[PDB]
């Protein structure tokens, strides 16, 4: 397959400076999109590398470099300062013959850029009680508080558990730190039968905690 | 730049059905227009080029059709595999702009939430914080209004909430929100109490707690 690799996941400070990279492998323009999160996509620019003739967006021109080494197939885009607001992911995208423009595109860099350090979450019980039961059903869970950057994963009882798990995106709080919670609905009878344990990994801070969650 | 209208912004259809989206530009662009779908973690995939054109390997149930300024995509008989965001793309005149996307979901009956609140518990309690969490339980459709009232105040700027995808099983979501205080400001107050808005629900429902009872 024609194909455009596409370098690591970034975390970076306001102010420092990035170059990401995108690798076709098995294109004579390679253009640039964007994708703030929660947000659609966002055309940024293209280059053609035989002679490197670059255009910009309006919106984009002056605010990043797009740039090409034909040598090597590789194309990248850089920010001289990045600002929190260039938080995204970023695509590379282009064309595996002379018809079907953007048929190839790379996997996405995702970039954070914030003032926050790494931290590992404290992990909070959502304990059932009579406030968190429904007609037999109880509801229980764990909040995932005040972690940089993403991602966390979490299972219940080491992945046992797997039915009625709701575990939600994280938000970023005020503090520049991720928040988000998982939950779980069980019988209320299972109550005090059951252990419920929520496993929260943490790579980025090489933070494991197992949390267990009692009425 | 050529700006790219997708219309609805978000629909709802059941498997078999035949799905229209609609996408137009601000210009004639001919013929120049590309169709992507894209699902939650993943890069764009390309459906469709020069406004009528299957990509390769792309099940001939997609189609589509227009020319000049007005572009659809039909799903002839829309599938599992199917519910995704889908976004048209103009390719004429750099730079080659999106439109804002489509979200197709899964269509099922009015379902009201189920609604729990948490209180904070001890352990963030002695790290300074109070977190109250209200999670609204499997209900259909996405839109709801969650009020967060301490001591009957309405709150504002304290709480965070989040939605999940769409269960492929009960075509349901779950909502979580959190109202965040300091210790100190948690302490000074009784009624703890999440307010519900939602088309499955007569009236709102409240669930409410008093701290330390
Ligand atoms: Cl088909
Ligand atoms: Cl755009
Ligand atoms: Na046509």
């Amino acid at each position: 397959q024609m194909q455009l690799v596409q370098s690591g996941t970034e975390v970076k400070k306001p102010g420092e400076s990035l170059k990401i990279s995108c690798k076709g492998s098995g294109t004579y323009w390679i253009g640039w999109v964007r994708q703030m999160p929660g947000k659609g996509l966002e055309w940024m620019g293209i280059i053609y590398p035989g002679d490197s003739e670059t255009r910009y967006s309006p919106s984009f021109q002056g605010q990043v470099t797009i740039s090409a080494d034909k040598s090597i197939n590789t194309a990248y885009l850089q920010w001289s300062s990045l600002k929190a607001s260039d938080t995204a992911i970023y695509y590379c995208a282009g064309g595996s013959g002379i018809s079907t423009p953007m048929d190839v595109w790379g996997q996405g860099t995702t970039v954070t850029v914030s003032s926050a350090s790494t931290k590992g979450p404290s992990v909070f019980p959502l304990a059932p009680s009579s406030k968190s039961t429904s007609g037999g059903t109880a509801a229980l869970g764990c909040l995932v508080k005040d972690y940089f950057p993403e991602p966390v994963t979490v299972s219940w009882n080491s992945g046992a558990l797997t039915s009625g798990v709701h575990t939600f995106p994280a938000v970023l709080q005020s503090s520049g730190l991720y928040s988000l919670s998982s939950v779980v609905t069980v019988p209320s009878s299972s109550l005090g039968t059951q252990t419920y344990i929520c496993n929260v990994n943490h790579k980025p801070s090489n933070t494991k905690v197992d949390k267990k969650v009692e009425p | 730049d050529i700006q790219m209208t997708q219309s609805p912004s978000s629909l709802s259809a059941s498997v078999g059905d035949r799905v229209t989206i609609t996408c137009r530009a601000s210009q004639s662009i001919y013929s120049a227009l590309n169709w992507y779908q894209q699902k939650p973690g993943k890069a764009p995939k390309l459906l469709i080029y020069a406004a009528s054109a299957l990509q390769s390997g792309v099940p001939s149930r997609f189609s589509g059709s227009g020319s000049g300024t007005d572009f659809t995509l039909t799903i002839s008989s829309l599938q599992p595999e199917d519910f995704a965001t889908y976004y048209c793309q103009q390719t004429d005149i750099h730079p080659y702009t999106f439109g804002q996307g489509t979200k197709v979901e899964i269509k099922r009956t009015v379902a009201a939430p189920s609604v729990f609140i948490f209180p904070p518990s001890d352990e963030q309690l002695k790290s300074g914080t109070a977190s109250v969490v209200c999670l609204l339980n499997n209900f259909y459709p996405r839109e709801a209004k969650v009020q967060w009232k301490v001591d009957n105040a309405l709150q504002s700027g304290n709480s965070q909430e989040s939605v999940t995808e769409q269960d492929s099983k009960d075509s349901t979501y779950s909502l979580s929100s959190t109202l965040t205080l300091s210790k100190a400001d948690y302490e000074k107050h009784k009624v703890y109490a999440c307010e519900v808005t939602h088309q499955g629900l007569s009236s709102p429902v409240t669930k409410s707690f008093n701290r330390g009872e």
